[PDB]
């Protein structure tokens, strides 16, 4: 990872720590679950909700995600939507 | 969109602990309360 990525991550999860006065574990698992997007992760720690009206991701899920199997990945998909099912196998890659 | 990686050099360098690898591991593998 190049310090320029890093310098720009440490520079949101700071700002994010005093925004909503968290410390760095619960901001960093934050974004963990919400495979590192930002307003997600943000929408989340003021509400506790994404904005997308899904779920953020539990160990259960992650694990599911790795199971070739099609009724565990359609199950995945009523869950979460196509969409964040692909960004969640890009993130975890 | 942060990476995972990036996110775990990150962590590491704002934890300043010699246990922030265990620590970030922990963090992915337990669920969010």
């Amino acid at each position: 990872v190049s310090q320029p990525e890093v310098g720009a991550a440490i520079k949101i999860i700071r700002q994010l720590m005093e925004k909503f006065n968290l410390d760095l574990s619960t901001v960093t698992q934050a974004f963990l679950k919400n495979s590192g997007e930002l307003e997600a992760t943000s929408a989340f720690l003021a509400s506790g909700q994404r904005a997308d009206g899904y779920p953020i991701w539990s160990r259960q899920d992650d694990i599911d995600l790795q199971k070739d199997d099609e009724d565990t990945r359609e199950a995945l998909v009523k869950k979460f939507g196509a969409q964040n099912v692909a960004r969640r196998i890009e993130f975890r890659k | 969109t942060i990476g995972m990686m990036t996110l775990k050099a990150a962590f590491k360098t704002l934890s300043g602990a010699q246990d922030s690898e265990a620590a970030f591991a922990k963090l992915d593998q337990k669920d969010l309360v």
